[PDB]
RNA sequence: GCAGAAGGGCAAAAGCUCGCUUGAUCUUGAUUUUCAGUACGAAUACAGACCGUGAAAGCGGGGCCUCACGAUCCUUCUGA
RNA sequence: UUUAAAUGGGUAAGAAGCCCGGCUCGCUGGCGUGGAGCCGGGGUGGAAUGCGAGUGCCUAGUGGGCCACUUUUGGUAAGC
RNA sequence: GAAAGCCGCCGUGGCGCAAUGAAGGUGAAGGCCGGCGCGCUCGCCGGCCGAGGUGGGAUCCCGAGGCCUCUCCAGUCCGCCGAGGGGCACCACCGGCCCGUCUCGCCCGCCGCGCCGGGGAGGUGGAGCACGAGCGCACGUGUUAGGACCCGAAAGAUGGU
RNA sequence: GCCGUGUCGGCGGCCCGGCGGAUCUUUCCCGCCCCCGGGGUCGGCGGGGGACCGUCCCCCGGACCGGCGACCGGCCGCCGC
RNA sequence: UCAGUAACGGCGAGUGAACAGGGAAGAGCCCAGCGCCGAAUCCCCGCCCCGCGGGGCGCGGGACAUGUGGCGUACGGAAGACCCGCUCCCCGGCGCCGCUCGUGGGGGGCCCAAGUCCUUCUGAUCGAGGCCCAGCCCGUGGACGGUGUGAGGCCGGUAGCGGCCCCCGGCGCGCGCCCGGGUCUUCCCGGAGUCGGGUUGCUUGGGAAUGCAGCCCAAAGCGGGUGGUAAACUCCAUCU
């Protein structure tokens, strides 16, 4: 069965799979049911805004991805409790929570206290019968639009910084070299054993 | 292309392309990669010396983002930056170097590739080998380390 | 002069202080708890198993008494934390009288 | 005569007797034979160590040469 | 088996060849020895006949053969 | 119109741009000039540059000389040009570089002087480097897996009458 | 009357011009960190501003061709009426 | 997408996931326990407030239930007492008005223009023709039926065409329900023949056992589970 130079190959189609077949014919179909399950929703709700609530700043894990910021779940108590808004309040102000997340880091908790206020400040509300609390005259006039798209606040703008021109100066052509990433590499691999050897000699008497 | 193809010229012919005495029935030699060790062995050395055995260690559950660096050697260092960087570097008042970090272009470690040209620069990586650090320290260069 | 690898990894951020989340205070004592678990095992008493452990645990050896222990309740370290409280009710029952 | 089946080879010898020895060791490639010009096996010429013998040149990394043997998977021992 | 054909097999019949000058070497070693290598310079018409070659990829069919000179094996011989 | 059109802070991702090792990991630029340390079989500082060298090599460039109704004076052109030059792709060869291992060796470094890091010179193993050629789509041939060019058993299994 | 291409200039339109830049500006403008009610560029943060460079929109001069981009004048030679 | 990858496999033929990442969609909660409230709770029957198209909050009797109904409470902590500065709400039912983004749904019945002149034919929908207004209509030149090939003869098709009948989701009079937040102080704080271990089966890519199941043994409470090589020690992370 095989000849010349050629590849060695599995098609895995040794298991009955022509049942198994899936056709993407009502591919269009389905995305016109989902446009009409968005323009229906849009239209449906309010002037809220379309495509759901405000999301957080969240960076992602895993060394490959963690230079780079992406959209989150909810907004991690302890952010709800920095900002002043009740944590049952928060999510028919618009505000997404995640109970489960954890802030051990201060800087991104501090980027999303500084998001969740500038949402705060950028809200209208409307009273039922124009009572309102926390709130004054005519609605913005008019709120200067109706209904945003894709993002309230734009929920990556992933930023980089400036960081301009600098003078190669000394101390700093001459000393953090290869020879620093050899040694501190070793010693991470070598603390253990070296420690073990200082109890022996600390046992030595 | 039904029109374009072998069986359209070949119809009026008797074993339509395979033998009066061999006559391609369906399996002559079994299927798939069947007697690979035994009647196919002369196919798989001499195509494909190495096919079987152990030859390392096992890993179970690797992950491939703990392994996750990219490359970039410094012929293509200094396509990282505008080509307005360097032609504003040079043109004679201090020595102010721009930065050139892998980081926000995707890259974690700089190898060497020679022809580094004679500006200065500070390059922010989080691996460097000897042979790139040692062209960056030639140039006038220097080598910062980031995590 | 922060670098990935090595023994102090990373990029430098700064820790975020906060008490803790109230599910990781679960399995503590909490004094009525340890009422309930001390009453009722007078009332009620000791298995057949840890009875022949505690009449190991006096005379035989410690050794054979964990081995024994080992083999019934599950593991090492449920084997050791069940021979030191059968030792407490050991050590309060000769040494409180 | 050279252990033996044959053939080739061999005379201050490759035989016979004696004297020391362990090169029947450690390691990388190349090549020949079978051949698809693949493998094992066998062989050849080296190279690098460490040795033996001899006064020395040298010879020796098994048997005077042509035969005397065995993958993957698994087991086992050895090595830094 | 001393001797030993006919047919046959290999190689050679130039410029990648020849000569001269110099210099590198950790190889070799009485020696400006030996041998390799490198650079530079000098002289092209070097058996007959015929012919355009060189090179890579992809590749089907085939893997039962049969006969006749001459040469030969088994067999009494055979359209064996 | 189940089409077409657009997005680009929708390029995430795929393949390619870098290889090698079981792995920890490491990871592809050299030559000259001028000098110096025992110019010590080894090297060091600064400049010039910059993919090395040899043999072939289409094309191109130069080209003495050569070719015209009367002789000495000047112009474009074209054909013939021995010779010489820079040499494409590519082939053969030599050198070089990176990784794995081997042997022999000496030197340098300090977020800390160590059963620490780095370097050297020779030899071998690699699907490498030596100024990138890939990607997407379409077609054709080939091989394979699928009922697999068409038809064909003796069977085996499950559930029932 | 005309547009193609280098060369600019009027920096003109840049503040009543488009876009692009991992160019610059720690003296601009907004909510903050670093110390003794105030303050130090005292190093920055999130954003806006306006300089510089790269390319595209006019005006005067200048360069060539007026190229299948063309009309009028005159010329030559046709053409039907 | 990862990825035909890690891994499994007479390591042969073959098999073969996940986590990041980009999207589609996005919504969260309740209980036993532990405490508190005179069982503050529920079901049935009888006559009524008063009703359409029938279900109730009101009244009176029989049961349920303390072996525990209900309220407030749920691990993101909770409760109570303080103190501090706010605030009077939500829910359905009834009547009708005002809409409904393709312009809400269902149903019926309606809506442009040659059958003109000549001509061929069994029969025309054929062929020719309609002034310098292009013979007529076109938001209608889909389709089909009509003695043959029809924009105009006829259903229709076009059009935010018109009128009809029934039905739906949502404003505003009467019922029903109604103190939240912060800071401090004290008290409270959890699911067992289950986890886990051994062994045997089946299963998985899961390999010194991924999952499941039988049998045996069987917990703890700074505990337990997980951290992809069996085990001991140790630290950390994470979940409950
Ligand atoms: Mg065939
Ligand atoms: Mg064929
Ligand atoms: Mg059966």
């Amino acid at each position: 069965a095989p000849s010349r130079n050629g590849m060695v190959l599995k098609p895995h189609f040794h298991k009955d799979w022509q049942r198994r077949v899936a056709t993407w014919f009502n591919q269009p179909a389905r995305k016109i049911r989902r446009r009409k399950a968005r323009q229906a929703k849009a239209r449906r709700i309010a002037p809220r805004p379309a495509s759901g609530p405000i999301r957080p700043i969240v960076r992602c894990p895993t060394v490959r991805y963690h230079t780079k910021v992406r959209a989150g779940r909810g907004f991690s108590l302890e952010e709800l409790r920095v900002a002043g808004i009740h944590k049952k309040v928060a999510r028919t102000i618009g505000i997404s929570v995640d109970p489960r997340r954890r802030n051990k880091s201060t800087e991104s908790l501090q980027a999303n206290v500084q998001r969740l206020k500038e949402y705060r400040s950028k809200l209208i509300l409307f009273p039922r019968k124009p009572s309102a609390p926390k709130k004054g005259d005519s609605s913005a006039e008019e709120l200067k639009l109706a209904t945003q798209l894709t993002g309230p606040v734009m929920p990556v703008r992933n930023v980089y910084k400036k960081e301009k021109a600098r003078v190669i100066t000394e101390e700093e052509k001459n000393f953090k070299a290869f020879a620093s990433l050899r040694m501190a590499r070793a010693n991470a691999r070598l603390f253990g054993i070296r420690a073990k050897r200082a109890k022996e000699a600390a046992e030595q008497d | 292309p039904s029109r374009l193809r072998k069986t359209r010229k070949l119809r009026g012919h008797v074993s339509h392309g395979h033998g009066r005495i061999g006559k391609h029935r369906k399996h002559p030699g079994g299927r798939g990669n069947a007697g690979g060790l035994h009647h196919h062995r002369i196919n798989f050395d001499k195509y494909h010396p190495g096919y079987f055995g152990k030859v390392g260690m096992k890993h179970y559950h690797l992950k491939r983002n703990q392994s996750f660096c990219p490359t970039v050697n410094l012929d293509k260092l200094w396509t990282l930056v505008s080509e307005q960087t360097r032609v504003n570097a040079a043109k004679n008042k201090t020595g102010a170097a721009p930065i050139i970090d892998v980081v926000r272009s995707g890259y974690y470690k700089v190898l060497g590739k020679g022809k580094l040209p004679k500006q200065p620069v500070i390059v922010k990586a989080k691996f460097f080998s000897r042979r790139a650090e040692e062209k960056i320290k030639s140039v006038g260069g220097a080598c910062v380390l980031v995590a | 002069y922060p670098m990935a690898v090595g023994l102090n990894k990373g990029h430098k951020v700064t820790k975020n202080v906060s008490k803790p989340r109230h599910s990781r205070r679960r399995g503590r004592l909490t004094k009525h708890t340890k009422f309930v678990r001390d009453m009722i095992r007078e009332v009620c008493g000791f298995a057949p198993y840890e009875r022949r452990a505690m009449e190991l645990l006096k005379v035989s050896k410690d050794k054979r008494a964990l081995k024994f222990i080992k083999k019934r309740v599950g593991t090492h370290i449920r084997a050791k934390r069940k021979r030191e409280e059968l030792s407490n009710v050991l050590a309060a029952m000769r040494k409180a009288a």
